């Protein structure tokens, strides 16, 4: 199993940056691909971004690329969200997912099996 | 001409090949038959050899009964796919092949009364499961499984053509093993059961005993000469420590030499071999032999030998005059419990 | 025997194999068991492993219903090439085949309701992408995903036929490297951009066998590391026993590290045997340069004090670095 | 299922395979889309890598509409061998195939506007000319090339079906010793004497890990360096001492540069590491020259001087020598 | 092309491919000849070798005899799958295939009289037993034994179209390893209870070449061997020299026995080789345990010495050559 | 499309494909050209090397003549394995494949006039007989025959399309070779004659030369280093011969390590090349220096070396003098008339 936490949310002015942490423990090998994903208050969950084990690969959500990045450490076993120029439609809970080796899209929520309690982030 | 054209012809006339011969009225009984022409190479790495036979099986089909000048059919490769035949397999089988040239090796003969010959040339690898606890000195039953894919024994049943042990066939010059010798083979026949249902399964066991000649002169002679090397030094002065430091530090690296070659032509498993023990403790044995004389040189006072003429001298070392009894006699006793537990 | 003949030639008569059964109405529930004839090849190379299997299909087909046969129908293979079968396929398999000799080994048994029970034999090789950060103590997880090609969950379902029973064989399996700790079935939909997808995966937990390694690559290690420290022992005066002892035994290291082929050269990336060796590696180097001092402290300029400390040092670090290392990766 | 049997039947009933959709026409337009399932293996030798995919055609055929059905076909994948499908081929090749168990790994999928999904599961060795001068430093660019065997852009187009996002699966490749940096989709017509032919390049660049050759070449190699220089810190005469750890430093590096040549895969021209080993392997050479000298300058005809300049000389510029390297090479 | 395509399409008018020529008649002659395009591959370890060839049948068929055309007719390959070929087949083949680019490399020629010639591009992985006790002075004898699957001899009989002439391409060969020293032709017929088989065999003798062997594995080890008795030639008293002299022969003669184990093609009994290597590492070995008997005798039993080593001067130079001259001659 | 779809079917009505155009009439001629994709890696170990072509082959067959709106028809590969063409191989080809991937890679178009350009991609593996004996200095030409495999010259022959030397072309990146360059290339035509009749036979060479920067600095380097290093021995005094000795012994080990793993580069051939010559002489100078040691300690009279002050001591041995200038003059001519020899 994979244990998920993440950190790093707050409240941060319009047009700032912000960094998400989310600290992995278990058979974090077993589940190579980190998801982020966003819960509006009324909406579903939407995909915001990807990475691979290695993390030389990245995947980004259109309207969210250029201004969020995804870096990841294995030797720490965290995946972290640098957050540029926030919006107040950023305003959600960024939850973190593990995904197994063989799920299909990175963009379905159902495919990861591993969720964190996401932690809040609200921009004024 | 014309009357052999005939018979064939008429033949297939309401033949259906998707039914087996007695379909829901009896269990159609196969008698068969193999001549091994040469039992292939024997892969330690992978557990598998190969077997080059003539499978032969005959059965009885009452639907191709015939009444003719001649007594037997030699059906052509097209006819011979257009009627029934067993769908016999090999149960550890892992990559067969059926030879094709320059045509089809298969031949398919009917007599009168409807009984099939069936024969084929294959080229069998098959799985061996081998346990090398006692390499280099171990022996194997590779077996050679077959029967009906899809017929359970209530419907297909396979038989020897003749009593079993003079129903396998071996050519007098069909071992082609390099590292073993072809004690013999045993031949039976069982039940098997799986998901599917009960089936027949017709065994040959061929017994292997690996030759052990090669490793006693490439292994065990150097290793054994080695450990020996190792203690000639106990025979050299205490004075001499730049000697006893290069031959004991050397003799080490010799076993390492030595040691690591010979796993590299052990197959890759993960458990201590009979090979494995004794190279471990020939390694003990000489690494023993440089912390003895760390023990002795520990102990001389005189940096000088005794100069050949005659001021004191140190005497010789009473760990240096044990060891030249206990190390070869600890050696020796290791090998004949070595050697007397696995031959 | 013409009853039979007759009957099979009914069902096949307009039989349309291009539409699955009950085509546009509920899904066609396909349920699989398998049994395990062997797992041959585990390469830490290639990442992959290779496994023979029977592989069980069972599936209703009215269209195959039959009546006034009190049998259930086992037919000739070559019959498979005319009836529905579900676009079943191995989603990590890298390279497979149906065995063919002495004919195809696939297997179609027909029951009176319309069950069809189709079996093949298949070598598949599948990949295994293994974690060898540890090794050779490390602990692999092989799966097989076995899952629909073209239909979705609207039209095709899978499910393990008898339950956790649906995979036998898995108990007899030998591997010479392995252990078979575990196997677990799961049940699943994958969810794709052309639809959701029906999912069944069998997977192994394996753990390598770690007492060949012991006496074969950490034991000669730990030997020629506590041969080094002899040179502690010896007068700081026998410069020549001193260096051919300390330089003979680096070498005997680097004999070791460059051609122990259980290393695994082929795969170039950091595992936990290579952190041990160079740990040992760096041991004899500092015994070595260790009388690089006392040589010089002596000669160039106490001297039986660097000696006197080594004594202890050098053991007492060698075992602070092995119950570190141990508890790090056990 | 006899509507949709008739239906079916409709369609295929005075097809022709021969004629492309909308012959003599506008060009038929194909949009392709690749899910990438692995990057099995990279060879250096070969200069090739192995690719399994998902390849994805996507065209509409005017022949193929169907009226009454409000559902998307899917159909069995030996329709496949009844329809017009493009003869798309992979330019740098060498050899692939369509995987086959259970069923060949095929999918026609039809739609009432007589659009045609067509996918194939691929696994393809592909050619990939490597630059293996700055080895193990290097970074590699491979593509595949996607072309159109018989027809000009007058009778069919290419494109990425979804931009950028064409491609996916990019994220599952796993290779032990590269790690994809990125990579790019082009859409290009390439015009010969013939005429101007659609062009597809999907193209990865690879960036070689080079922690396992810190610990495997590089630092062995400077450990080995630096217990040469220990002879500077020596007395001149003891001579078996000096001369056997500047002989067995020798032997050393040698037994680290042969054998290292059986473990890497054997490109048969200078790279990078070459250039460091024999770097390497002239520095010890020349401590070992540098006793020698000290020897004859001594008992052949001062001697402390030339020591205590080699302790500053060779560690000096071994420190040089790996800037320069380090620079030109990183 | 008229008249031609309405005789060709005659012949094979009712033709009845499951019945062979003179059916129920006098057996059908086979005629064979074989041109050797290359052996490519020659493996101790599997003991087979790789043949590709062109191997062409002759036979007489009367109802394939035409009239009033002065010309050879050689008909797509296609054509070969509707007449009646030889059931021939390669009884000791263990791997092979027709070439098959760009079409199948495969040929039916036919003749007014009626005879066929059927040729075929064949590479063959064929089983060759090979007694390497000698290696690697030893000398192979492959072959390739050609037979009918079905028939007896009183159907169908074989033999070497051209008698010794048939085989051609034999001198053209080059091995990288061996040497093709002759080859012979043998037509025969196996008998069992089923009855005679027609059987053709081929044969190659294979004498391996020894240049790499001699710079590679004999010289090395004599050298090695011969710096081993240098130590008789050191003052007893120089036992730091006379030891690493010793001990790293010993440690020599092992790199190259282990190293020139895993090169080698891995053949695991007791080969020439081995026993020259083996030799070489027991003299060395006597070598360095001569100096220990030296030593002890002065250091140990001293409270004689240079007649030890005076004698080993001659013994072991004398000794080496005895053991050359034996080990030559037994296996040359 | 009517009119398009009905020329197809009338073309094949009557047509007989077991017929070559014109048999019996007059002599088929195909052009032909390739283009070289990628010529791709050459294996020493084989002997045999990787070429990537689209095979281009055009000739007249005027069964197959047609009027209509269009001048040019694109046949089905149906349509195409209806038709006659010719039955072209390759020689020295090993294992070829015609790529079908993801449909097959051919392409057979008729013009109205008759003729027919029949183009396919094709990767084929040819045998290249390699003579390895100034190895790694050493220059092959690789072959690439082909022609009919069953028509005679008088039925079938084969012409390049343009100037034989511009008929074969190679892509620009279309090397992919490591340790050869390709030269050049030449293209000639000519008749073999075989048992079954004389043929005419298309031929093209692949001039390459092997790269030898690798060996400089693999191979020669080293055992020239280790060979000096062996003469250095001669300018250390006499009286340290633990040092001598170890100096020359671990210079002959050294040079057995060299000499090992340089072979293993080689191919697997059981002759002598131009690196193991020049290795065994490396080895013969090594071999010689501790001989010439040897000789020098055996008149050595003095244990002790010279004091550093000022009793008697050793003489520099006149054949360490001597040794300075032969051993260093000897391998320096060898080295001369070595490479002078091989360049
Ligand atoms: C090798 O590594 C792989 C991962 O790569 C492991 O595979 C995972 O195995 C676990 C089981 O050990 C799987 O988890 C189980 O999934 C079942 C199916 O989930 C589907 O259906 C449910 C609804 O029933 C949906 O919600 C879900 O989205 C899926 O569509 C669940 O039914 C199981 O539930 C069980 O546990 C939960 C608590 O977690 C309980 O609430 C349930 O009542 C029940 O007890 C379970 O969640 C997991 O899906 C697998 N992952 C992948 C990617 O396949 C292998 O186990 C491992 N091999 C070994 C030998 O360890
Ligand atoms: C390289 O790849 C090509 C394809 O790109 C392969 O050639 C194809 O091979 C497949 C079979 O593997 C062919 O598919 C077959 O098509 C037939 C078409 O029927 C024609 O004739 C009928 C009767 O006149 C017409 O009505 C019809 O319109 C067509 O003109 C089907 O009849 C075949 O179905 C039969 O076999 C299948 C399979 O057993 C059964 O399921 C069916 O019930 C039926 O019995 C079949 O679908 C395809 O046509 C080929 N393409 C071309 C262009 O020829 C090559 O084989 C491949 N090369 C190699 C070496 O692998
Ligand atoms: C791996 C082995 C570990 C052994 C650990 C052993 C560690 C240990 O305690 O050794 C001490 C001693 C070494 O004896 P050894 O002969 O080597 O040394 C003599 C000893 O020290 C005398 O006491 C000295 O004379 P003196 O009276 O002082 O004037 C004599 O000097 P000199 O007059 O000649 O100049 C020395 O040469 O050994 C034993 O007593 C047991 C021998 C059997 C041991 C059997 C072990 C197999
Ligand atoms: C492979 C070599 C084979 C050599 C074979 C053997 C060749 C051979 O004859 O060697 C011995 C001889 C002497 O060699 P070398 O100089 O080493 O020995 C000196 C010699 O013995 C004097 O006679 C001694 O003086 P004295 O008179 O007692 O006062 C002197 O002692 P000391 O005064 O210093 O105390 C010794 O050092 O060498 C040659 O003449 C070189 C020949 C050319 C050899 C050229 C070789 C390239
Ligand atoms: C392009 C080919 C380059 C080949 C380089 C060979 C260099 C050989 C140098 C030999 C020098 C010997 C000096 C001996 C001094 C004692
Ligand atoms: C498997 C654990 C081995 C630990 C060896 C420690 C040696 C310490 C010597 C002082
Ligand atoms: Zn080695």
């Amino acid at each position: 199993q994979v244990q998920l936490q993440e950190s790093g949310g707050g409240l941060v002015q319009a047009g700032g940056s912000l960094r998400l942490s989310c600290a992995a423990s278990g058979h974090t090998f077993n589940y190579p691909i980190m998801g982020w994903f966003r819960q509006a208050p009324g909406k579903e969950r939407e995909f915001v971004g990807a990475i691979s084990w290695s993390g030389g690969s990245t995947s980004y959500a259109d309207s969210v690329k250029d201004r969020f990045t995804i870096s990841r450490d294995n030797a720490k076993n965290t995946v972290y969200l640098e957050m540029n120029n926030l919006k107040p439609e950023d305003t959600a809970v960024y939850y973190c997912a593990a995904k197994g080796r063989y799920s299909g899209g990175l963009y379905y929520p159902t495919n990861y099996d591993y969720w964190g309690q996401g932690t809040q982030v609200t921009v004024s | 001409t014309t009357v052999f054209t005939r018979i064939l012809d008429r033949l297939l006339d309401g033949y259906d090949n998707r039914l087996r011969p007695g379909l829901g009225e009896r269990v159609t009984e196969v008698k068969t038959d193999i001549f091994v022409t040469s039992f292939g190479p024997v892969s330690d790495h992978d557990m598998e050899y190969t077997i080059d036979v003539f499978f032969r099986q005959s059965w009885k089909d009452e639907r191709l009964k015939f009444k003719g000048p001649m007594t037997v059919l030699r059906l052509n490769n097209l006819m011979a796919s257009k009627i029934w035949t067993p769908d016999t397999f090999f149960h550890n089988g892992k990559k067969s092949v059926a030879h094709n040239m320059t045509m089809p090796n298969k031949l398919l003969r009917i007599t009168e009364d409807g009984t099939l010959l069936y024969t084929m040339r294959l080229t069998v690898r098959a799985e061996c499961p081998m346990h090398l606890e006692d390499f280099p000195m171990d022996a194997h039953a590779c077996p050679l499984k077959f029967g009906s894919y899809a017929y359970t024994r209530a419907e297909v049943v396979y038989e020897w053509t003749r009593e079993p042990a003079r129903s396998v066939v071996v050519a007098e010059d069909g071992s082609r093993l390099n590292q073993y010798d072809l004690l013999g083979q045993t031949v039976d026949s069982g039940i098997v059961q799986s998901s599917t249902g009960e089936y027949v399964v017709m065994t040959t066991h061929f017994h292997l005993k690996r030759k052990i000649g090669y490793f006693v002169i490439q292994t065990y002679l150097p290793c054994i000469m080695t450990v020996i090397l190792s203690q000639v030094s106990f025979w050299l002065n205490r004075e001499s420590v730049p000697a006893r430091t290069v031959f004991g530090v050397t003799t080490v690296l010799t076993m390492t030499t030595l040691s690591i070659s010979a796993r590299n032509s052990l197959p890759k498993v993960a458990y201590a071999t009979a090979m494995d023990w004794f190279i471990a403790v020939c390694y003990a044995f000489v690494f023993s032999a440089l912390i003895e004389f760390a023990t002795v040189n520990y102990f001389t006072k005189r940096g000088y030998a005794w100069d050949g003429k005659s001021k004191t001298f140190n005497s010789v070392s009473k760990i240096d005059r044990l060891s030249r009894i206990a190390f070869p006699l600890l050696f020796g006793i290791f090998n004949l419990v070595y050697w007397a537990t696995y031959l | 025997m013409s009853f039979v003949k007759e009957t099979v030639d009914k069902l096949l008569k307009g039989y349309d194999i291009r539409l699955r059964p009950d085509f546009g109405g509920p899904p066609v529930c396909v349920g699989m068991n398998i049994d395990i004839a062997s797992i041959d090849m585990v390469s830490e190379v290639n990442m992959d492993y290779t496994l023979t299997m029977y592989f069980q299909q069972y599936w209703r087909d009215k269209r195959l219903a039959y009546s006034g046969i009190p049998l259930n129908l086992t037919l000739d293979n070559r019959v498979a090439d005319q009836l529905w079968v579900p676009d079943t396929y191995f989603l990590n398999d890298k390279k497979s085949f149906v065995h063919g000799v002495t004919v195809k080994n696939r297997m179609i048994r027909l029951h009176p309701d319309g069950t069809v029970l189709y079996g093949l034999r298949i070598t598949t090789t599948a990949a295994c992408m293994m974690d060898l950060r540890r090794y050779p103590l490390d602990e692999q997880n092989c799966t097989l995903e076995i899952e629909s090609y073209g239909y979705t969950t609207d039209d095709i379902e899978f499910y393990w036929r008898g339950g956790d029973k649906a995979v036998t064989g898995v108990e007899r399996i030998e591997l010479p490297q392995f252990s078979i700790v575990e196997h677990r079935l799961v049940s699943r939909n994958v969810v794709f951009a052309t639809g959701a997808y029906p999912r069944l995966s069998l997977s192994f937990r394996l753990k390598r066998n770690i007492g060949y390694f012991i006496l074969q690559t950490y034991m000669p290690s730990i030997l020629i590391t506590i041969l080094s420290w002899v040179s502690f022992w010896i007068n700081y005066d026998a410069s020549a026993a001193r260096v051919a002892l300390g330089i003979t035994t680096v070498l005997t290291m680097t004999t070791i590290n460059t051609h122990l082929r259980e290393t695994l050269p082929k795969i170039p990336y950091v595992k936990a045997i290579d952190m041990y060796l160079m740990g040992c590696f760096v041991f004899v180097f500092l015994a070595l340069l260790e009388y690089a001092f006392v040589n010089y402290i002596f000669f160039g300029r106490d001297v039986n004090a660097i000696d006197r400390w080594s004594r202890i040092v050098f053991p007492f670090t060698f075992s602070l670095f092995n119950l570190v290392y141990w508890l790090y990766y056990v």
